[PDB]
């Protein structure tokens, strides 16, 4: 097999700043070979796109930004200049003697200005109550960077237990990330505490940025 | 204008079997080479075979893991490609492609993806709830509301708000995985002069159990 080896696993750029994404292969046999490589990129929630053929050749559609080389084992992707719709995954990909192997994947980080999260916490809903369970969910949307912290309080006390957190993907348009934390408790241990708070801590704030609700207004 | 539709992901039990479509149209089919290619949730492209064009008699050819199990086929004068995969294993589980064999040996057009499930674990429909603030919160120009849709198995689900009207301040979460259940989130940010003014609701919808709940989102009172 032509083993391909991608690095870095992941790298952080500026808008209109230069992206360089290597993959390197193990050599094979026959001199009946003739190996290509090619190259694509992944956004969320979709299939891979083609970018550059054969190692150094531009697809039909893609901007004069992407451009690729390299010979015979080691060969590169350039990115110049990054735009905020390049946050994506990037794999390399073999096409001669078989099988047809891919690179391990190179995520693109768009580095972008610092940015608050803004959370809103929720009540559990009616009608789960009515069902012997209680969900408090948190909202910390639009960050920067992807590094936060959700501390849950149930009165004057710290809640580790049934807490279940979900990230997006870094956002197409703007560069944001944002957050999901849901706090799942039984009903009656939600009835028999009162005062539910959401504190989020992040890089653009000293202190926590904190939502919180009190039981006693349906 | 060249096309690649894919269909038949699903639920399927270890051991079971599956028959995945892919609706070709837009280019001359019985020329191009086609493949498939999965991808477990949260990790890298893995390729699974290819089938040549009638001049090379319909070749075949996988990769290793799959050899004995996964058969690939085609239907030239309808346009369509086939990956039937037999004695389905845990690991099987993944977003799985179809594409059509351009330039180089390279994919040029891909298929959107269908997710192929896995697992002993049942077919379970979700319980949609409304996320409203708290009754006693002070205002901030903006409001955001959302919808939670908790214990539901397998994945996919898709989530609109306003049958697709509201596709601006949207964030729906990717679903986590406890226990044999999914729990999936959407968050929608709306000027906080149209709502309770105007409607907010969440169209919510899991093909596997052939649910169709919709949601208003509403105040909150005692």
């Amino acid at each position: 097999d032509i083993v391909l080896t991608q690095s870095p696993a992941s790298l952080a750029v500026s808008l209109g700043q230069r992206a360089t994404i290597s993959c390197r292969a193990s050599k094979s046999v026959s001199s009946s070979a003739y190996s290509f490589f090619h190259w694509y990129q992944q956004k969320p929630g979709q299939p891979p796109k083609l970018l550059i053929y054969l190692a150094s050749n531009l697809q039909s559609g893609v901007p004069a930004r992407f451009s690729g080389s390299g010979s015979g084992t080691d060969f590169t992707l350039n990115i110049h200049p990054v735009e905020a719709e390049d946050a994506a995954t990037y794999y390399c990909q073999h096409s001669g003697e078989l099988p047809f192997t891919f690179g391990s994947g190179t995520k693109l980080e768009i580095k972008r200005a610092d940015a608050a999260p803004t959370v809103s916490i929720f009540p559990p809903s009616s009608e789960q109550l009515t069902s012997g369970g209680a969900s408090v969910v948190c909202f910390l949307n639009n960050f920067y960077p992807k590094d936060i912290n959700v501390k849950w309080k149930i009165d004057g006390s710290e809640r580790q237990n049934g807490v279940l957190n979900s990230w997006t993907d870094q956002d197409s348009k703007d560069s944001t990330y944002s957050m999901s934390s849901t706090l799942t408790l039984t009903k009656d241990e939600y009835e028999r505490h009162n005062s539910y708070t959401c504190e989020a801590t992040h890089k653009t704030s000293t202190s926590p940025i904190v939502k919180s609700f009190n039981r006693n207004e349906c | 204008e060249v096309q690649l539709v894919q269909s038949g992901g699903g639920l399927v039990q270890p051991k079971g079997s599956l028959k995945l479509s892919c609706a070709a149209s837009g280019f001359n089919f019985n020329t191009y080479a086609m493949h498939w290619v999965r991808q477990a949730p949260g990790k890298g492209l893995e390729w699974i075979g290819r089938i040549r064009s009638k001049s090379h008699n319909y070749a075949t050819d996988y990769a290793d893991p799959v050899k004995d199990r996964f058969t690939i086929s085609r239907d030239d004068s309808q346009g369509l490609l086939y990956l039937l995969m037999n004695n389905l294993k845990t690991e099987d589980t993944a977003m799985y492609y179809c594409m059509r064999e351009g330039i180089y040996g390279s994919f040029a057009y891909w298929g959107q993806g269908t997710l192929v499930t896995v697992s002993a674990a049942k077919t379970t429909p979700p319980s949609v709830y409304p996320l409203a603030p708290g009754s006693a919160a002070q205002t901030n120009s903006m409001v955001t509301l959302g919808c939670l849709v908790k214990g539901y198995f397998p994945e996919p689900v898709t989530v609109t708000w306003n049958s697709g009207s509201l596709s601006s301040g949207v964030h729906t979460f990717p679903a986590v995985l406890q226990s044999d259940l999914y729990t999936l989130s959407s968050s929608v940010t709306v000027p906080s002069s149209t709502w309770p003014s105007e409607t907010v609701t969440c169209n919510v919808a899991h093909p596997a159990s052939s649910t169709k709940v919709d949601k208003k989102i509403v105040p909150r009172d005692c």
